[PDB]
């Protein structure tokens, strides 16, 4: 019910 | 950030998802200030009505860099912009490139 989601650089 | 006009300041992470809702636009970013940690910043970025957030902080060195997985070779720039520049070419590991700005 969050709509932000925490991320991290893939490459 | 007073050269970075996707830089909104203070706003809670709730203002900038609506912000970025507003636009409409998978690839729509800015910038706020961490709630979590003095100093540090989140780069924000719309993708199928989710803000994908990368935390982007500074060293001692003065370079900047953003959250990576471990194991993946950690890019640092020499400041915000080339950061953003960076992240504006195709495939470089977020969700979506950097392309519609969100201007304070």
């Amino acid at each position: 019910k969050s709509l932000t989601i925490y991320a991290q650089v893939q490459k | 950030m007073d050269a970075v006009a996707v830089y909104h300041g203070k706003i809670s992470r709730e203002t900038g998802e609506k912000l970025l809702l507003a636009t409409g636009l998978d690839g729509s970013y800015l910038l706020r200030d961490s709630e979590s940690v003095p100093g540090v910043y989140c780069l924000c970025v719309l993708y199928h009505g989710y803000i994908y957030t990368y935390r982007v902080s500074q060293t001692e060195t003065g370079s900047w860099s953003a959250e990576t997985a471990p194991g993946v070779h950690k890019r640092y720039f020499r400041k915000i912009k080339n950061l953003i520049s960076a992240f504006q070419k195709p495939d470089q590991g977020i969700v979506i490139p950097l392309q519609y700005p969100v201007e304070k």
